[PDB]
């Protein structure tokens, strides 16, 4: 059985099924963004503002913890990206972006701490 | 003469005095276990330090027992083992310096027997915590009553060290040997009634710990190890965080912030 507690958007999907329930799951979970907890064989699917809850426990150096390490990598540090939409149907026809209705440059704001790095196109044809 | 005094379960033995034949000849302690970490750097000479810190140390007591009969040796024996070897900690300390006692675990002892009724023994305690400590608090009227001596004065005949304060400024009194820090394990207490935002400034060592809401006079705020508690409730979200340590001999201590402010600490001292 499952539950569900929270809000979760709509998503378009192709050709939903022909799978088990764990891959259905774990869509679930990639694509509305929840997160799975059971109780035994009761699934329940929360969101992140009613999964953690806040509370009055610490972590204090010298006092609970020993080792604390931290591991950072800036190996995909992207603040540009290049985006082109569907493709027309006069493809052949035309030349350039004209070839995409939708064609669009996406620069983060954190460029301005770290200059302009762009990454290899990615192409959405939905 | 010598004895040792060990106080478990919330009773105070004499080891002389529950077992008759048992009687305690010398008593002396381990010297601070200081551990440190050493890290070499090719092409320079010598090492570089780590902080350092106090392992667990040893209180060691010889003593002797001497028996009626192999019986009673036999008796003994078992007593001195099933009293000795319990499963929690306990405090020890003994009439050469009766002001200071060390929780301590037992370890592994073995009795010498010399004769049919006689047996040297050495007993030595874990003492886990890397220090010694007062026979009570600082609120407790028993650590100023028995026996405290600091660089040839002794402390349980100064009138001037008081731990409830009613002002806005004043200056705590610790005794120890070393620095009381929360963060380090230590016990540290401090319990306050005021109206208005308190804020607390420790001065000598530049802390300062602040709650930002309103406080009445019925309201106790308590600030025990790392957690402050208003009303027996964790608070620690309407807070800095803040830690209050108090350093060797004298802190001054400023209120701001309240009226009406009464305030008090509750701690042990630190013996190296």
């Amino acid at each position: 059985s499952y539950e569900i507690q929270g809000s979760f958007p709509l998503v378009e999907l192709e050709d939903l099924g022909n799978k088990n329930g764990l891959e259905l799951v774990n869509l679930c979970l990639e694509e509305f963004g929840a997160i799975l907890f059971a109780d035994n064989k009761k699934l329940y699917f929360y969101d992140e503002k009613s999964w953690y809850v806040r509370t009055e426990k610490q972590f204090r150096y010298l006092y609970n913890t020993e080792e604390v390490s931290v591991d950072t990598n800036t190996d995909n540090l992207k603040t540009e990206i290049k985006c082109y939409g569907k493709q027309k149907e006069n493809a052949d026809k035309l030349t350039g972006d004209n070839k995409y209705m939708a064609v669009v440059t996406y620069t983060s704001p954190n460029e301005a701490i770290y200059g302009k790095r762009m990454a290899n196109a990615k192409s959405d044809d939905k | 003469m010598s004895d040792l005094f060990l106080e478990l379960n919330g009773k105070v033995h004499s080891l002389s005095e529950t077992f008759p034949g048992l009687s305690v000849q010398e008593v002396s302690r381990q010297s601070p276990q200081l551990s440190m970490e050493t890290a070499e750097i090719a092409g320079t000479d010598g090492v570089i330090p780590g902080m350092t810190q106090f392992k667990p140390f040893i209180f060691s007591a010889k003593c002797n027992l001497q028996a009626l009969d192999i019986p009673d040796y036999h008796l003994a024996v078992r007593e001195i083992y099933e009293f000795l070897f319990q499963r929690d900690s306990y405090y020890i300390w003994s009439d050469q310096m009766p002001g200071i006692r060390y929780e301590v675990h037992p370890k592994p002892v073995d009795f010498s027997r010399e004769s049919d009724r006689v047996g040297l023994l050495t007993i030595e305690f874990d003492v886990f915590k890397g220090y010694a400590e007062s026979r009570g608090t600082s609120l407790d009227p028993m650590t100023f009553e028995v026996d405290l001596w600091q660089m040839g004065m002794n402390l349980s005949n100064r009138d001037d060290l008081f731990y409830v304060f009613r002002e806005n400024t004043f200056r705590v009194y610790n005794a120890g040997s070393d620095r009381v820090n929360p963060l380090m394990r230590h016990e540290l207490d401090i319990a306050m009634t005021a109206n208005g935002t308190p804020t607390i400034h420790n001065l000598t060592t530049g802390e300062s710990f602040e709650y930002r809401k309103e406080l009445q006079k019925t309201d106790v705020l308590l600030l025990n190890n790392i957690y402050p508690l208003v009303n027996n409730r964790r608070v620690g979200k309407d807070t800095n965080h803040g830690i209050i340590t108090l350093e060797k001999g004298w802190n001054d201590f400023e209120i701001k912030g309240v009226t009406d402010v009464t305030i008090a600490f509750n701690f042990p001292f630190i013996y190296r």
